[PDB]
RNA sequence: UGCCCACCCGGUCAUAGUGAGCGGGUAACACCCGGACUCGUUUCGAACCCGGAAGUUAAGCCGCUCACGUCAGAGGGGCCGUGGGAUCCGAGAGGGCCCGCAGCCUCUCUGAGCUGGGAUGG
RNA sequence: UGGGGCGGCACUCCCGCGAAAAGAUAACACGGGAGCCCAAAGGUCGGCUCAGGCGGUACAGAACGCCGCCGUAGAGCGCAAG
RNA sequence: AGGCAGCUCGCGGGGUAGAGUGACAGAUCGGGGGCUCCAGGCGCCUGGGGCUUCCGGUCUAACUCCGAACCCACGAG
């Protein structure tokens, strides 16, 4: 069946923290989704300064995780529970992209504790593959793939609630 | 200042405004009159015969006594509407230093005779290009010949009129 | 008013390259046809190169290849009656006829 | 294409074929040009000269043949392949009559111990002269030691790693230990031709 | 045979482009398999690098259709110059006329990839 | 120096315009700059591609970050312009 | 023993006259459609404010997607 290979996938899904300052949060943060992803993290760079909310050019800002296959999928197993009932279908675009994020981090349930470091929020992000986008960022013969064999948002939807029963 | 001092062309175009400071506001704000997209039948324009530039301080006059005569015809808002094709987009330049300069020893005569900015124009380069236009009915296009000709009373430049 | 003698004074357009060919050096085959003395070639200056720009005082013109050095190649051009050799790189050559 | 502004690029760059610049530096040296590209089921390599209507390449040497004229048995994407075209090359390359050139390279990560470095060594050795920086490959790499000692842990996976090839079912055994072995028969057969 | 059909190496540098739809692959080309060694990811075998290679025409690649962009041909329309000369007209501005040349825009219709050097496929 | 003085520097060099599709070409013509700055703002190699806009994500905000789409330069390239 | 103040042919260079502004940079007049905010009147309507799109027009020494006549280089005649 060519179908097979026009399925949807998951992948390299996005562990991002969003703190937009620099100093002795960035480490508490750094260390804290460490143990969450199991993977060293990598700091974030700041964008074009805009003196205020505290950001300037090249200022570690953030905190960014990423996870690959048969540990992508399973770090979606532990954070599902927290917000299963968190999943809108509005946050689904048309390229078969959507992103959640929680207030407080505390409600995954996992095995935290509240030490002296303190509490946060987060920032999760999905991305839904076709195979094929190899060509897309390899280097040699670089091109566009069309929308055809983009990733739609109903499709996207049915490989969120099949391969992880999750709420719509 | 009269007329006759800029009828004729003295030099290229004067147009960039980045490059020519402090332009006096020319006179015209208003370039439209009368219910435009109304539905009109005669479609007499206005044509003019040999070149030169118009300064818009008549202009300006030819527009206001253009609406007059028609306001008092039929109506503001009736079945007319005027407009005027050109817009001051020339500028003129003028000496002036001859005057307050031009009693106290100070650099007087041609030295620095450079113009200044006192005033615009609205620039013709075609034989025969439209300056204003009328749009009317039928019925009416008797009134409508002297309107346009009253205006051109006033323009410097001999004119011309048509019926269409 | 008198006029800066700059290198590349009153070029405004000179200089100025038709947007269908911009960035970098297009024209590969012509330079690598080489040149040798008695040759007849046309100075065509390519704005983007900044290495070897001749002076715009003999721009479009008909040159002569002399000889070679380095790189680059030298040209015999008469601009009034006198003679004059422009040492040049080739990305600004174009063969005669 | 968006109006009378929009510039395009040219056709290879439109495909991302070759890197201008570095072939920029070529025609104003006037390099004459060693090409091993790379696909992913072979290897290929030439030796180009520029010309009016277009490059001309003086020799060219194809991994086919290897399996046609000189019976090779292993893959035909991997170090000991490139190295042996590479090897052929230069034997074309010294009858045809060159000597001396450079190698032109384009979109290859230069890696040492890589595809590319094992590519160039060959010609080298075939007697090609070509100066290269001393970065190069490693000489394990080229009689695919490394292939046979990955292929020795065999008693692990359950199967050689020489899943056999399209043809190499009932047809090619692949020996997957027995590599380096292989590599001197072939060399021997292609030093005399 | 063959030659063109793609490919690698190109020249021309948009008439060759972009976007959409469809068609072609058991070779070629990719997609695609996996990373112990080479190398490598200011995380990740993503990518790169290496080892590969089941599946597969859905991508890409390729061809075709339609759109726009774009070169021309013709048609319609828009707009309009300049050299050469006169005790020519006009006060001037300007204009005609004899001697030589034109082009410019905008709509309609009609075409729209060419080509050198080598290993596969027919 | 459109008498001289006052005025100003058109007195040193540079950008465009003047200036009329070779060159050169005046004005006390116009619009402007320089008397520096950079051990990195320099050489090379390597990697990425901008301004801007769209959709979704806690704090999150038009604009801090993050995930996708478009973006032929509309950014950026030290200092004026080209 | 060639030389070249002219012309012709061949072969090159050009951004000026002009023309265009949805091809940049600016200047500039109006209408239509949609979105948005405010004021008034009886959810609606009117007026005003901002945004977008479409359609139309008015200029550029320091605008040029184009572009002559024309002038110039060289070879041959």
């Amino acid at each position: 069946k060519e179908n097979v290979m026009r399925r949807v996938v998951l992948d390299k899904v996005t562990v991002n923290i969003g703190v937009g300052e620099s100093g002795e949060r960035l480490q508490k943060a750094y260390q804290l989704v460490q143990e969450l992803t199991g993977v060293k993290p990598v700091y974030t760079k700041g964008r074009k300064s805009i003196r205020e909310f505290g950001v300037r050019k090249g200022a570690p800002i953030g905190v960014k995780a990423t996870l690959r296959r048969q540990a992508a999928v399973e770090f979606l197993k532990k954070v599902l529970p927290a917000v299963n009932f968190r999943l809108k279908q509005s946050s689904f675009d048309n390229y078969g992209n959507v992103s959640f994020g929680i207030a407080e981090h505390v409600l995954i349930p996992g095995t935290r504790y509240d030490p002296e470091i303190g509490i946060f929020g987060m920032d999760v992000a999905i991305t839904l593959v076709r195979p094929g986008y190899r060509t897309m960022k390899r280097k040699r013969k670089k091109a566009s793939i069309p929308r055809r064999h983009r990733v739609t948002k109903e499709e996207a939807i049915n490989f969120m609630k099949e391969n992880f029963n999750v709420t719509i | 200042r009269p007329g006759r001092c800029y009828r004729k062309f003295s030099g290229p175009a004067y147009t960039r405004r980045e490059y020519i400071p402090g332009i006096p506001m020319p006179k015209i704000t208003k370039f439209v009159m009368g219910n435009v997209n109304g539905d009109y039948d005669y479609e007499l324009r206005l044509i003019t015969t040999e070149k030169g530039q118009i300064r818009h301080n008549a202009l300006e006059a030819a527009r206001v006594i253009a609406l007059k005569y028609l306001s008092k015809k039929l109506a503001s808002e009736q079945n007319f509407a005027l407009v005027v094709t050109k817009y001051p987009h020339h500028v003129i330049r003028e000496n002036k230093m001859m005057a307050f300069a031009g009693a106290d020893r100070l650099q007087d005569g041609m030295r620095l005779s450079f113009g200044k900015p006192i005033g615009t124009a609205a620039r013709l380069e075609k034989l025969g290009e439209l300056v204003m236009y009328v749009r009317v009915k039928k019925e009416h296009l008797e009134a409508a010949k002297e309107a346009l000709k009253i205006a051109s009373s006033k323009l410097p430049i001999r004119t011309k009129i048509e019926i269409s | 008013v008198a006029r800066s003698k700059g290198y590349r004074s009153k070029t405004r357009k000179l200089l100025e390259k038709k947007v269908r060919e911009k960035g970098a050096i297009p024209k590969l085959s012509l330079l690598m046809h080489d040149y040798s003395q008695g040759e007849y070639v046309v100075v065509k200056i390519n704005p983007s190169i900044h290495k070897g720009m001749p002076h715009r005082r003999y721009h479009g013109k008909v040159g002569l290849v002399v000889g070679k050095r380095g790189k680059a190649y030298e040209v015999k051009v008469n601009i009034g009656d006198k003679e004059r050799v422009l040492i040049v790189r080739p990305e600004h050559l174009i063969p005669f006829n | 294409t968006q109006g009378p502004n929009y510039r395009i690029k040219f056709r290879r760059r439109r495909e991302g074929k070759t890197d201008y610049y570095t072939r920029y530096t070529y025609v104003i040296n006037n390099a004459i040009r060693f090409v091993p590209r790379l696909t992913n089921k072979y290897v290929i390599v030439s030796v180009s000269k520029f010309d009016q209507k277009g490059d001309i390449m003086i020799a060219y040497a194809h991994s086919i043949e290897l399996v046609k004229k000189y019976g090779w048995k292993g893959d035909t994407n991997n170090t000991p392949a490139a190295y042996l075209t590479g090897y052929l090359a230069g034997l074309r390359a010294v009858k045809s009559g060159v000597k001396a050139a450079v190698s032109d390279i384009g979109l290859f990560v230069p890696v040492k111990g890589g595809r590319i470095f094992a590519v160039i060594k060959g010609a080298i050795d075939a007697g090609l002269k070509v100066p290269v920086g001393d970065l190069g490959k490693l000489k394990d790499r080229v009689n695919g030691s490394h292939i046979s000692a990955y292929a020795q842990k065999l008693k692990n996976e359950n199967q050689e790693l020489y899943n056999k090839l399209f043809s190499s079912y009932i047809q090619r055994g692949l020996d997957p230990v027995l590599l380096p072995q292989h590599f001197e028969e072939v060399l021997n057969k292609i030093k005399e031709n």
